[PDB]
RNA sequence: AGGAGUGGAGCCUGCGGCUUAAUUUGACUCAACACGGGAAACCUCACCCGGCCCGGACACGGACAGGAUUGACAGAUUGAUAGCUCUUUCUCGAUUCCGUGGGUGGUGGUGCAUGGCCGUUCUUAGUUGGUGGAGCGAUUUGUCUGGUUAAUUCCGAUAACGAACGAGACUCUGGCAUGCUAACUAGUUACGCGACCGGUCGGCGUAACUUCUUAGAGGGACAAGUGGCGUUCAGCCACCCGAGAUUGAGCAAUAACAGGUCUGUGAUGCCCUUAGAUGUCCGGGGCUGCACGGCGCUACACUGACUGGCUCAGCGUGUGCCUACCCUACGCCGGCAGGCGCGGGUAACCCGUUGAACCCCAUUCGUGAUGGGGAUCGGGGAUUGCAAUUAUUCCCCAUGAACGAGGAAUUCCCAGUAAGUGCGGGUCAUAAGCUUGCGUUGAUUAAGUCCCUGCCCUUUGUACACACCGCCCGU
């Protein structure tokens, strides 16, 4: 399966910019409605966010069928200083107050 | 004009609507007379006739009980019938007449007007019916 | 009053412990 | 579009389940309580019932305000359509669930299992509960499960005075050797929000309220002013 | 005591027999077996088989800059969209086989490591402290002689007194209401319709309505009762101002099981390592290799017939928010499966007054192989879904394997029950002879018993305590 570098940053700076993904991907068919425009399977962004554990930077939760992730300081860092997208892009987890 | 006594049994759907005139129950369009199930008629007809024919002409009375089931509209006749002209004869004729017809209508019938609440019961899990089972264990 | 020795005896009073733990709560 | 009436209820009830369900998974180390919700023209308020408030608002308000999100995004609300907030239960040791999940955390902190027990049990007593009954399942001591339980004051087994008169929690509690299961039942007193007081006529139970008697006075001659 | 029943005179699956697996993964029964809501043509526990796969896309032993990641395709590419015979071979394409932690898919174990949830002992009435009494003690009393209740239910007796759980009370549910200052779905006091011996004002809409319907919201009435039996108590059996005089279910205790489930689970202890990995591809196919002594079926007959009879007695589903896949009235193709078209329905508003029996029963029963099959394959023409080969195909057609309720033995049954019939719902792209609910149906009952199979209490015996499927003796 298709394993590509770009679509990959842009699912990470929806992610900086949100704190969690809303898109419904499915293994088996390559596009959801949900999942469209923003072509990765499902099987990348689990696969990465499990070894993203196995390192460790993220919060997260699970109920029924559903993932609800956290990103704290720690991740927004990483993202910032891997990428290195610039803290032009403020995060969206610390508005408001 | 308002007596406000029905006539109800089992479950079927009737109407007793009061108005002066003559005292006929219509069922199936067929008249108290010509009855539907064409079998029961004598337990119907006898005791209003034998009395009087023009006893049933102080006040006209729509009885269009759509019942189904001989068992339903048969016997329910009866019960419109003694209820309409006991009320009648209760509101509007005075008490001393209440009592000679209400113990006329009682010796009709003793105790059987309204009933406990009961019918076709329910079923339980575990076998076919209301009180049965699967294969038997002897 | 010990109450680990306790539940561990009244788990099972005369298992392969009993002896220890009864004496252990002597005293 | 619309769907049907017993659609709704049913899609209600599920998305209560689901909201319990979350909190209790998300909000296991505050100590979880229950929720309440409310409903007026497309704005929905939903409460979460919890012991302690000042440690589930969060600095300056940050996991309260983050909830709403994770609502928000899933179930499907209009942006800004869900309002939520934060208020504490009046008492704490009449919840079922409060006190399932307090025997949760303490067997979580390696305080062991029959001093755990009786020390809700004491706090139930202290609550003004007339019963409570903790049965601890699984593995305590040894290979084998033991089903150890505490009951003391009254509990109703049967009936239906034990939906209204009776809280059940069931918790589970993980451990190096396995999973060990937490049920706390809990009788509750008869006039509501924990025997406030007799109120308006509502009788739920049988009580025998026995006034003071009238008392005549001694004196041979009555009251003169 | 009977009725209906049963590997016998059809239909659906669970063993009587098994090695191209063909079926039994839970059984010491009645607590395995139409059960895993398990009707597998979806990829079913794959099952058996010429099945293009990688489903390593967890960061660190070799790691190229092509792990090698299609084909309707002319006997040489010998299956309907598997280049799995032959250095042929390509319009997205740089994408690795692994040492610190349940990882490839987490349906694979251990349910004797467990939770939770169930089943069973438990349909029976049992269970337990505190203080006090007895005993050296285990333990006992309370928790009982008796009367006697469905009941450790209650009278009572009383070295016990007070209590606790269960039972009852409680909840839902059933041929009961002349108030709903109540309703366009349901008729209707005085309007405006109206042949006819106060009506189509339910065809504007009676602001009083209400009787059925809404069992939709507020109620009372087994003792202001009688007779008999009983210690005149607790109660029981029949009835003389009189609607109501055991509806059926739910919940259901202490203590237990090595009962079932790790194949419901983001509820979890203890694990595996390396190629068509249980996840994609399997035209064909898994119990179907099967003879009514495991649910649901035949009355040798006026109690039974095809509408001259129905103003009917009557559970509960139904469409697009993920998601196309819902219920269907009405016309035409039509004398019909099936197809087309506009239409209604988020539902007392449409299907619908749901086609839940035809009671006189307008083809019409004398010694009843022959209306109680027609021991079923030919025919207008046969499906919204790849696969219908033991299966949703579909509207229906002369006596012919049974003959009067067909016994070795059996996880049925007592007031609208048994048993006919059918209609729904769960399963459902297709589908129910499965299961779960719903309809027209009774009593003069048997107002019984402990002989079977079991259970409970008391006394009693025991060499039993792994508790009679015990212990144990001798050749």
């Amino acid at each position: 399966m298709l394993m590509p570098k770009k679509n990959r940053i842009a699912i990470y700076e929806l992610l900086f910019k949100e704190g969690v993904m809303v898109a419904k991907k499915d293994v088996h068919m390559p596009k959801h409605p949900e999942l469209a425009d923003k072509n990765v399977p499902n099987l990348h962004v689990m696969k990465a966010m499990q070894s993203l554990k196995s390192r460790g930077y993220v919060k997260e939760q699970f109920a029924w069928r559903h993932f609800y992730w956290y990103l704290t300081n720690e991740g927004i860092q990483y993202l910032r200083d891997y990428l290195h997208l610039p803290p032009e892009i403020v995060p969206a987890t610390l508005r408001r107050s | 004009q308002s007596v406000q006594v029905f006539g109800r049994k089992k479950t079927a759907t009737a109407v007793a609507h009061c108005k002066r005139g003559n005292g006929l129950i219509k069922v199936n369009g067929r008249p108290l007379e010509m009855i539907e199930p064409r079998t029961l008629q004598y337990k119907l007809l006898e005791p209003v006739l034998l009395l009087g024919k023009e006893r049933f002409a102080g006040v006209d009375i729509r009885v269009r009980v759509k019942g189904g089931g001989h068992v339903a509209q048969i016997y329910a006749i009866r019960q419109s019938i003694s209820k309409a002209l006991v009320a009648y004869y209760q509101k509007y004729v005075d008490e001393a007449s209440k009592k000679e017809i209400k113990d006329i209508l009682i010796q009709y019938d003793r105790t059987l007007l309204v009933a406990d609440p009961r019918r076709c019961e329910s079923k339980k899990f575990g076998g076919p019916g209301a009180r049965a089972r699967y294969q038997k264990s002897y | 009053f010990p109450y680990e020795v306790s539940d561990a005896l009244q788990d099972d009073p005369k298992g392969k412990y009993s002896k220890k733990l009864l004496n252990k709560l002597v005293g | 579009v619309q769907i049907s009436k017993k659609r709704k209820f049913v899609a209600d009830g599920i998305f209560k389940a689901e909201l319990n369900e979350f909190l209790t998974r998300e909000l296991a180390e505050d100590g979880y309580s229950g929720v309440e919700v409310r409903v007026t023209p497309t704005r929905t308020e939903i409460i979460i019932l919890a012991t302690r408030t000042q440690n589930v608002l969060g600095e300056k308000g940050r996991r309260i305000r983050e909830l709403t999100a994770v609502v928000q995004k899933r179930f499907g609300f209009p942006e800004g359509s869900v309002e939520l907030y934060a208020e504490k239960v009046a008492t704490r040791g009449l919840c079922a669930i409060a006190q399932a999940e307090s025997l949760r955390y303490k067997l979580l902190g390696g305080l062991a299992v029959r001093r755990a027990c009786y020390g809700v049990l004491r706090f139930i007593m202290e609550s003004g509960a007339k019963g409570c009954e903790v049965v601890v399942s699984g593995k305590l001591r040894g290979q084998r499960a033991k089903s150890m339980k505490f009951v003391d004051g009254l509990m109703i087994h049967s009936g239906d005075p034990v939906n209204y008169y009776v809280d059940t929690a069931v918790r589970h509690v993980l451990l190096r050797q396995g999973v060990l299961g937490i049920k706390v039942k809990i009788m509750l007193p008869w006039d509501p929000t924990g025997k406030i007081g007799p109120k308006k006529p509502l009788p739920d139970h049988v009580s025998i309220v026995e006034p003071k008697d009238e008392i005549l006075p001694t004196t041979p001659i009555s009251e003169q002013k």
